[PDB]
C-alpha cells in the first residue's frame, strides 16, 4: 500500500542543483532547503518503532492544536484588524480544524457561533466578512459562513439552517447581481473578479438548492480559459469582444476568444477543479466546456518537493513549499485523478501523489515546536496561525485517507431521491432564466444532489504515517468539510432523508 | 494623545452606530481605540449614505489601518466618482500605501477600476510604474495578473501601439535575464509571444521562440520554468517531439542550439523531466516499450517523489 509512496527518510537529500547560474530565486530555496532539512535531522523518523533517544517526537499534538484555537471563543489581540473583514474565515477556520481534530463543541458554543453567524446575514442577501450594519455581502464570506453553519447549525429554530432556507431566494439574487456576461462573478459590489468567487458562489448554490441556466451561463467557459500552458489555473480569464479594436472592453457574453491572466496557482488551480468538478453534475446541453484533466494532474503532481524540502506542496513553479498547499495543491488531486479517469473511459492502481512524504512534512516540519502556543504553520520559521492550521490539517486528511467518487455510490443516490420534496423553486431574474420546466428542473436536482454525495473513502486506502494515533477525520474533497457535516447539510436542503 | 470623534466640531452633528455584533459574538477582536471610533462613525455615514469630503477622509484613515476592509473601499469609490475628485492624486495616493507597504487584492482592484475610469489614450506610464514596483517583489501574483489586465484591456481599445509590444518584450527579455527561474516571467512571455490575440504566428516565429527556448534550457538545465515551457510550446503549436530529440538527449544519460560541450558545472544527469520528454518522445514513435521502461526508471530511480504518478504513466502505456 506504500510501495509506491517512499519515506522522505529512504531518500536521498540534495539540493536543487544550480547549473553555476546564481539567482535569487536560487539564494532562497537553498536556504529554505537548509531550514526544512535541519529541522529533519533533529525529528524521529515517524516510520520507526526506535525512536531515537535524543531526538524530537513527531507526533500530532492534537491537544497544543485544540488550545491554539481556543481564543477564538474568548478574544483575538488587536494585530487580527487586518482579517476583520474575513471574521467568517476565522469561525471556518476554527470549527472545521475541530472537527477534523475530532473535538466537539458544546451546544451553547455552537449556538453562539450560528447567532454570530447570523448578524452578518444581510436581508438582500448574502453574508458579509462582519456585521451586516458595518459589511456589505461579499461570496468568499458567505460561502466561510455556510460551510460554517454546515458544521456548528442544526435543524431547530435555533439552528441557523432554517435562517439560511428562507434566505434561499435573497441569496440567489445576489448571485444573480454579482454575474457577468462573460461568466466571471464580481466577489461583491464594486468587487474583484476570479475563480475565488467562482468556487465559494457554485459550493453555496449547489448546497441550498438554488442552481439555475440564467446562473450558469458562460460559467464553465471562464473556468475552462483559466487553464494556462503548465497546466494548472491562472485567477482568470480575459474575454476579448468579437470586434478587435471596440469603443469598450468591458466582458461580453459571446467574446472572440478568451486568455488566461496570470501563472498557474494552487489556490486557483483548486478553485478551478472543484468548480469545474461541480458543473459536470448540472445537466446543461454540451455543458460544462472541457479542461485538460491530464495537463492539470500533471501540474499538481510536478508541485510536490523534494525530500531535502520535506515532501511539502508548493504553490506555483520555482517558488516555495509552504503547508497551506496540503490543502489547496493536495486536495485537487482527487478531483483531477477522477477527471482523468473519465477521460480514458470516454475515449474507449498506485497513488497519484507522495502520501506518505505529504503527511511527513504535516508532522515534522509544519506543527509549532512543542512545549509552545501549539497551531500549524507554512514552514519553520514562521509563526503558526488559524488559516495554515486549517489547511495542513484539510490536507494531512487527503493524504491519510483514499478519496474516490464513485458511480455506484452515485447510482444509489439516484434510486433513492424524492423529487417530490424540496423547498420553494427560486424565481429566475429574467423570464426565460429557469428550467424549461419541472421534468428538467427536478432531473437537475437529482445529479447535483446525488454526485455531491458521492465522493467515497475506499475500504483498506487507509495510511496513518506514524501510527493511528496521529489519524484525524475524513474531509470532503470539493467542499472542503467532513460528510457526516455535508450530508444531513444538504439533505435540509433538498428535503431528503 | 488621540481626540476622539465625539470630541470634534466637524462631526458634532453625527450620531455613531455601534457594531451589531449580538451579545456575545465568537472571533471577536479587541480594536483599538483609534479603528473603533472611526467605524462607528463609518458605520452612521454610510447608513445616511453621505458623500462628502469628511467621509472620504474617514475612509482613507479605515483603509490604513485595514487595507482588506472591501466594504470601506466600496464606499471610497463611489465617493471619488460621486464628487468628482481627481482620480490622478488617488493613484498618486495608492502608490504611496505601496511604498508603505498597505497591500491587499483591495488596493490591487481599487487601482484597476482607476485606470478603467480614467481610461488614458496611453497607458505607458502606468506600464512603466508597475515595471518598476516589482524591484522589492519580482513574483508579486498581483502585479503580474494586473500587468496582464492592464494590457488586455488597453489593447481591446485598440491603444497599445507596436512600438510599446516590443519594449514589453525587451522588458520581459531582461526580466527572465537577471532571474531565469522566475516564472512569472516565463508566464509574461507566454502572453506576449502565444496567447495575446496579436500575435504574430509565423514558420520564422516557431523557430525563434524555439532556439530561445532551447538556450534557456542549456543555460539552466534543472529550471523546470523552461522546461515546462517547451512541453506547452510544442503541445499548443502541435509539433513533433522527435526532431528536437537531439538537443535533449545529453540530458538523459543540426539547426537548433545544442548543449554545452562540457556541460556547466553542477549539472548531475539524469534531468528527470528530460527523461520525460525522452518517453513522450518514445510514444510518439509508437514505441511503448520503450517509454515504458523509461517511466519505470523514472519511478524507480530517479524522480522517486513521483514514484505513484510514473507508474502510472508506466501502465498506460499497456
Ligand atoms: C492568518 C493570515 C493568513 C494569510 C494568508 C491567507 N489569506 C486569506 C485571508 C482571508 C481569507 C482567505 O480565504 C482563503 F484563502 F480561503 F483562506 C485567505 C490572505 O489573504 C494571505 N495569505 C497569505 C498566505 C499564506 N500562505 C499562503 N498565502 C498566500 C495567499 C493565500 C490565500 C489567498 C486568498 N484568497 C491569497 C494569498
Ligand atoms: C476558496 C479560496 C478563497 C481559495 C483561494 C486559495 C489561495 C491559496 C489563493 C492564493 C492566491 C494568491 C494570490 C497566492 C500568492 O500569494 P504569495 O505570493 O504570498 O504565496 P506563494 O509564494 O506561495 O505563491
Ligand atoms: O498535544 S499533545 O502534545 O499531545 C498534549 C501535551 O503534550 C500535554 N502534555 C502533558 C504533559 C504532562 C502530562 C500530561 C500531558
Ligand atoms: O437592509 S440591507 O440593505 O439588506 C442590509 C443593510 O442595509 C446594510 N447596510 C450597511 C450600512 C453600513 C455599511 C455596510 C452595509
Ligand atoms: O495503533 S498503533 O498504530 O498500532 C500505535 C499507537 O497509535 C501508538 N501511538 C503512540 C502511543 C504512545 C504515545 C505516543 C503515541
Ligand atoms: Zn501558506
Amino acid at each position: 500500500a506504500t510501495e509506491f509512496t517512499p519515506s522522505v527518510y529512504s531518500l536521498v537529500s540534495k539540493p536543487l542543483p544550480s547549473n553555476s547560474r546564481p539567482s535569487a530565486t536560487l539564494d532562497e530555496q537553498a536556504e529554505t532547503e537548509d531550514l526544512i532539512s535541519q529541522l529533519f535531522d533533529l525529528t524521529a523518523d515517524p516510520n520507526a518503532l526506535v525512536s531515537e533517544h535524543g531526538k524530537r517526537y513527531s507526533g500530532l499534538r492534537k491537544q497544543e492544536h485544540t488550545q491554539f484555537l481556543a481564543s477564538s471563543f474568548f478574544q483575538l489581540p488587536g494585530k487580527f484588524v487586518s482579517l476583520d473583514a474575513s471574521r467568517p474565515w476565522l469561525v471556518f477556520w476554527t470549527v472545521h480544524s475541530l472537527d477534523l481534530l475530532g473535538v466537539a463543541l458544546d451546544q451553547g458554543t455552537k449556538d453562539r457561533v450560528v447567532s454570530t453567524l447570523l448578524h452578518f446575514l444581510s436581508p438582500k442577501g448574502g453574508f458579509g466578512g462582519g456585521p451586516a450594519n458595518s459589511q456589505i455581502p461579499h461570496l468568499l464570506p458567505t460561502y466561510a459562513s455556510v460551510c460554517s453553519l454546515a458544521i456548528a447549525g442544526n435543524d431547530s429554530s435555533t439552528g441557523g439552517w432554517k435562517d439560511l432556507a428562507a434566505a434561499r431566494q435573497s441569496i440567489y439574487e445576489f448571485f444573480m447581481r454579482c454575474k457577468r456576461p462573460d461568466g466571471g462573478f464580481v466577489v461583491c459590489e464594486g468587487g474583484e473578479v476570479d475563480v475565488r468567487g467562482t468556487y465559494c458562489l457554485l459550493v453555496v448554490a449547489t448546497l441550498l438548492d438554488i442552481i439555475t441556466p440564467e446562473l450558469l451561463h458562460n460559467v464553465d467557459k471562464f473556468v475552462s480559459a483559466c487553464q494556462t500552458y503548465e497546466g494548472g489555473f491562472a485567477c482568470a480569464s480575459f474575454p476579448f469582444p468579437s470586434v478587435v479594436p471596440s469603443t469598450s472592453a468591458f466582458p461580453t457574453s459571446e467574446p472572440s476568444c478568451r486568455v488566461s491572466m496570470a501563472e498557474a496557482h494552487g489556490g486557483y488551480t483548486s478553485c478551478s477543479l472543484n468548480s469545474h468538478f461541480l458543473l459536470t453534475s448540472v445537466p446543461l446541453p454540451s455543458f460544462p466546456l472541457s479542461i485538460d484533466a491530464n495537463a492539470a494532474l500533471r501540474w499538481t503532481v510536478l508541485q510536490q518537493g523534494e525530500p531535502i524540502e520535506g515532501g511539502g506542496f508548493r504553490g506555483r513553479t520555482n517558488k516555495l513549499v509552504d503547508g497551506c498547499y496540503s490543502w489547496w495543491v493536495g486536495g485537487g488531486a482527487p478531483v483531477a485523478e477522477e477527471l482523468v479517469r473519465r477521460e480514458k473511459s470516454r475515449k474507449v492502481i498506485p497513488p497519484i501523489f507522495n502520501r506518505v512524504a505529504l503527511q511527513e512534512f504535516t508532522l515534522v516540519a509544519a506543527q509549532q515546536d512543542p512545549g509552545s502556543t501549539g497551531g500549524l504553520r507554512d514552514k519553520p520559521g514562521k509563526r503558526p496561525d488559524q488559516y495554515h492550521t486549517c489547511n495542513n490539517l484539510s490536507g494531512l486528511s487527503i493524504a491519510q485517507h483514499k478519496m474516490s467518487h464513485s458511480p455506484s455510490t452515485v447510482s444509489s443516490n439516484r434510486l433513492k431521491f424524492d423529487a417530490s420534496k424540496g423547498l420553494p423553486a427560486v424565481k429566475p431574474v429574467a423570464p426565460g432564466g429557469g428550467w424549461k420546466n419541472e421534468d428538467e428542473r427536478q432531473n437537475a436536482r437529482r445529479e447535483i444532489w446525488a454526485n455531491a454525495l458521492g465522493w467515497i473513502e475506499e475500504e483498506g486506502g487507509e495510511i496513518i504515517v506514524g501510527g493511528k494515533d496521529n489519524r484525524i477525520n475524513t474531509t470532503t474533497p470539493v467542499f472542503n468539510i467532513l460528510g457526516l457535516r455535508l450530508k444531513p447539510f444538504i439533505n435540509y436542503f433538498y428535503c431528503q432523508e | 494623545t488621540y481626540i476622539p470623534m465625539s470630541q470634534r466640531r466637524s462631526w458634532a452633528d453625527v450620531k455613531p452606530i455601534m457594531q451589531d455584533d449580538g451579545p456575545n459574538p465568537v472571533v471577536p477582536i479587541m480594536y483599538s481605540e483609534e479603528y473603533k471610533d472611526a467605524m462607528d462613525y463609518f458605520r452612521a455615514i454610510a447608513a445616511k449614505e453621505e458623500k462628502s469630503e469628511r467621509a472620504l477622509e474617514l475612509t482613507e484613515i479605515i483603509v490604513r489601518m485595514n487595507p482588506a476592509h472591501y466594504t470601506v473601499w466600496q464606499y471610497r469609490f463611489s465617493l471619488l466618482t460621486s464628487l468628482n475628485k481627481s482620480l490622478e492624486d488617488e493613484l498618486r495616493l495608492m502608490n504611496e500605501f505601496a511604498v508603505q507597504n498597505l497591500k491587499s487584492y483591495q488596493v490591487w482592484h481599487h487601482r484597476l477600476l482607476l485606470l478603467d475610469r480614467i481610461s488614458p489614450q496611453d497607458p505607458v506610464s502606468e506600464i512603466e510604474y508597475i515595471h518598476g514596483s516589482l524591484l522589492p517583489d519580482p513574483k508579486n501574483y498581483h502585479t503580474w495578473a494586473y500587468l496582464h489586465w492592464l494590457y488586455s484591456h488597453f489593447s481591446t481599445l485598440g491603444r497599445i501601439s507596436e512600438a510599446q509590444w516590443g519594449s514589453e518584450l525587451d522588458w520581459c527579455n531582461e526580466m527572465l535575464r537577471v532571474d531565469g527561474r522566475n516564472n512569472s516571467a516565463w508566464g509574461w512571455r507566454w502572453y506576449l509571444r502565444v496567447s495575446r490575440p496579436g500575435a504574430e504566428t509565423s514558420s520564422r516565429s516557431l523557430q525563434d521562440e524555439l532556439i530561445y527556448i532551447l538556450k534557456s534550457i542549456h543555460l539552466i538545465p534543472h529550471n523546470v520554468s523552461a522546461w515546462n515551457y517547451l512541453r506547452g510550446f510544442l503541445k499548443h503549436f502541435s509539433l513533433p517531439l522527435v526532431p528536437i530529440l537531439p538537443a535533449i538527449l545529453p540530458y538523459t544519460a543540426f539547426g537548433f542550439p545544442m548543449p554545452s560541450d562540457p556541460l556547466p558545472e553542477d549539472t548531475p544527469l539524469p534531468v528527470p523531466l528530460a527523461l520525460e520528454y525522452l518517453a513522450d518522445s518514445f510514444i510518439e514513435q509508437n514505441r511503448v516499450d520503450d517509454a515504458a521502461k523509461v517511466f519505470e526508471k523514472l519511478s524507480s530511480e530517479y524522480d522517486q517523489m513521483r514514484a505513484g504518478y510514473w507508474e502510472f504513466r508506466r501502465r498506460e502505456c499497456a
